[PDB]
């Protein structure tokens, strides 16, 4: 989906 | 008395540093790494993966990380290190009973540890079981060293882990 | 207590019926455990489709009582449910005006489905081209990567031709212009329509890519000029239509409302303007992916047209299985994380 | 006291596409903004000069701030590895507002993502902390460069950065 992580990017 | 016999990529020099290093993180002195003792670093207890790492480092199952464990531990990131062996230590990230497999309940332990909360149970679990299945080729139902190697083979992640 | 995806690939057999036709209650339930077919079981009822797609006109012509839809955009699980308040399309008239690839991530679901569906029902549900429905856009988005991780390339190549033959357009009840994006300064008759080719991948300006592409101004219905077209600074190609350019359009061609899907919408719809004419919407807009990719908690809706009367089906979003990005698999997801907290760990441990 | 107002002079391959100014909203999160102010004057040692933009995805945001592993993996606080979550009381309204991208809560590391347009989905678990004074237009070009899956076609590097 959209989400902005640093690590474990997810949908 | 008695030398320590170890295999590692380090020279007489590198040996003794290490040597000096895990002295000063030998708390009690008693020759043999604790995990409060590695928990000891403030730097340490944000890392979802210091676990993982000392038992994988510990390998005869004692609790803890020796001089011979830890040195020989610190070598699979030895910039000598081969590209096989650095992912050797990848797929040990995942094995925990170390019976040379991963496991669908422990690719979901260990991804769990590190996802933690971002993902519902179900969620993890889906993408685990659909990333066994396309990576099952011999269809035991569980990862082989070589089906990992398959998968993560032109990632190059082995190149990230090197320490001097 | 996860299910599990099923293992055995649908055969033609467990597919289409001796009588050549397909069996939707069996397809369905398979799609919905996240089962595949057989390449070839797929690749023959995206063909079989398209031929009827081939057929079908520029411009469709539709009559009431009929349950137009918006985008689907590969919410496969929420297409399940646009069916059950849609009504079964054995017994309904339909219209999908496009978007069912890419954003979604079980976009060959979607089409797999509604295709089978084409092939039962040709002279009742109906499916147009939406801006998603071209090489261009599944490239750069998930559908062709999609399909290479649960099919092949060929079986993108094959949507890819069909795609192609998916109409225009279509003239709703002799009241209402369906389409997918709005108008074209180059297009003012519906006899326009009739004359273009559409059997190719939408061109990079003119109707056709007018026809997809064009969006209503911003501020649709109460413009400070009766200008009628300007550059869609927003898609980056085709036009922003106005509400004076519309109601030139639908007088001049006796229409009574414009039609289209493309943009979302919070309700899951929007009505435009009322024409000074006849009071009714100028211009009607109509999304169906609720919670769109799962983070614009909107809500989902098909347009239902009987007895003179054009209903609004407003539903939510309903629950489907996890899927990383790019379809990803956890070992090069998480390799990068563990290559580094890793080399954190030894870093600190090793400054000591 | 005031609002701090910093710049990225943002850069092509090498070449030079324009300065992006920010307003720091210390009004409202003084810690977070300190932070991204000391990283931008590099003040501490280390900072967002010399980095990239690794993830963009246009019609989203801007991902940048990761100058330790250029890649979304790293990138640390003047205040240590992270820091709490200061508030959220600022929200996500459009194109321009500056915040923080994390891996949890309480994960403030460096780096941050220039919206392209209303994320309202992450309100409450992002930290809202500043906004594109002026430049808008050259953050819709790094837009060009980005893909669905973050990943650009072209080095967008913060070649130059500071407080004004
Ligand atoms: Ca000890
Ligand atoms: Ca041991
Ligand atoms: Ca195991
Ligand atoms: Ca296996």
């Amino acid at each position: 989906x959209l989400l902005v992580t640093a690590g474990l990017v997810l949908a | 008395s008695y030398p320590l016999e170890m295999c590692s990529h380090f020279d007489a020099d590198e040996i003794k540093r290490l040597g000096k290093r895990f002295k000063k993180l030998d708390l009690d002195n008693s020759g043999s790494l604790s995990v409060e003792e590695f928990m000891s670093l403030p730097e340490l207890q944000q890392n979802p993966l210091v676990q993982r790492v000392i038992d994988i480092f510990d390998t005869d199952g004692n609790g803890e990380v020796d001089f011979k464990e830890f040195i020989e531990g610190v070598s699979q990131f030895s910039v000598k290190g081969d590209k096989e062996q650095k992912l050797r230590f990848a797929f040990r990230i995942y094995d925990m009973d170390k019976d040379g497999y991963i496991s669908n309940g422990e690719l979901f332990q260990v991804l769990k540890m590190m996802v933690g909360n971002n993902l519902k149970d179900t969620q993890l679990q889906q993408i685990v079981d659909k990333t066994i299945i396309n990576a099952d080729k011999d269809g035991d139902g569980r990862i082989s060293f070589e089906e990992f190697c398959a998968v993560v083979g032109g990632l190059d992640i082995h190149k990230k882990m090197v320490v001097d | 207590a996860v299910p599990f995806p099923p293992s055995h690939r649908l055969t033609a057999k467990e597919v289409f019926d001796n009588d050549g036709k397909p069996r939707v209650d069996i397809l369905k339930a398979h799609l919905m455990k996240e089962g595949r077919l057989e390449e070839s079981v797929a690749l023959r009822i995206i063909t079989e489709g398209a031929s009827i797609l081939r057929q079908e006109k520029n411009l469709l012509d539709i009559d009431a009582p009929v349950t137009v839809c918006g985008d689907i955009h590969g919410q496969f699980f929420d297409l399940m449910k646009l069916f059950e308040v849609g009504g079964s399309p054995a017994n309904t008239r339909y219209l999908f005006l496009g978007d069912y690839v890419d954003r979604g991530y079980f976009s060959i679901e979607c089409v797999l489905y509604l295709w089978a569906l084409k092939i039962l029902y040709p002279k009742t549900l109906f499916l147009l081209r939406g801006n998603h429905e071209c090489r261009h856009l599944t490239e750069y988005f998930t559908f062709k990567q999609e399909c290479k991780i649960k099919y092949s390339e060929r079986v993108y190549d094959a949507c890819m031709d069909a795609f192609d033959c998916l109409p225009l357009a279509a003239l709703m009840n002799q009241q209402f212009l369906c389409v997918h994006g709005g108008l074209s300064p180059e297009i003012n008759t519906l006899d326009d329509i009739r004359k273009l080719d559409r059997f190719k991948e939408p061109p990079a300006y003119g109707p056709m890519c007018d026809i997809l592409w064009s969006d209503p101004l911003e501020d649709f219905g109460n413009e400070k000029t009766q200008e009628h077209f300007t550059h869609n600074t927003v898609r980056g190609c085709s036009y922003f239509y106005s509400y004076p350019a519309v109601c030139e359009f639908l007088q001049h061609n006796n229409l009574l409302s414009i039609l289209r899907a493309h943009e979302a919408q919070d309700a899951g719809y929007r009505m435009y303007r009322k024409s000074q004419t006849t009071g009714f919407p100028s211009l009607i807009t109509i999304f169906s992916a609720p919670n769109y990719l799962d983070v614009y908690n909107n809500k989902a809706a098909v347009l239902k047209y009987e007895n003179n009367v054009m209903n609004i089906r407003q539903f939510n979003c309903s629950p489907h299985p996890y899927w990383l990005p790019n379809f990803m698999d956890v070992f090069t997801w998480s390799l990068p994380f563990v290559g580094e907290k890793v080399t954190e760990m030894l870093v600190n441990v090793l400054n000591i | 006291m005031v609002n701090p107002t910093v710049f990225f002079d943002i850069a092509v391959d090498g070449e030079p596409l324009g300065r992006v100014s920010f307003e720091l909203f210390a009004d409202k999160v003084p810690k977070t903004a300190e932070n991204f102010r000391a990283l931008s004057t590099g003040e501490k040692g280390f900072g967002y000069k010399g980095s990239c933009f690794h993830r963009i995805i246009p019609g989203f945001m801007c991902q940048g701030g990761d100058f330790t592993r250029h890649n979304g993996t790293g990138g640390k606080s003047i205040y240590g590895e992270k820091f709490e979550d200061e508030n959220f009381i600022l929200k996500h309204t459009g194109p321009g507002i500056l915040s923080m991208a994390n891996a949890g809560p309480n994960t403030n590391g460096s780096q941050f993502f220039i919206c392209t347009a209303k994320t309202e989905w992450l309100d409450g678990k992002h930290v809202v902390f500043g906004k594109v004074k002026e430049g808008m237009n050259i953050v819709e070009a790094m837009e060009r460069f980005g893909s669905r899956n973050g990943k650009t076609s072209k080095k967008i590097t913060i070649a130059d950065c500071g407080q004004l």
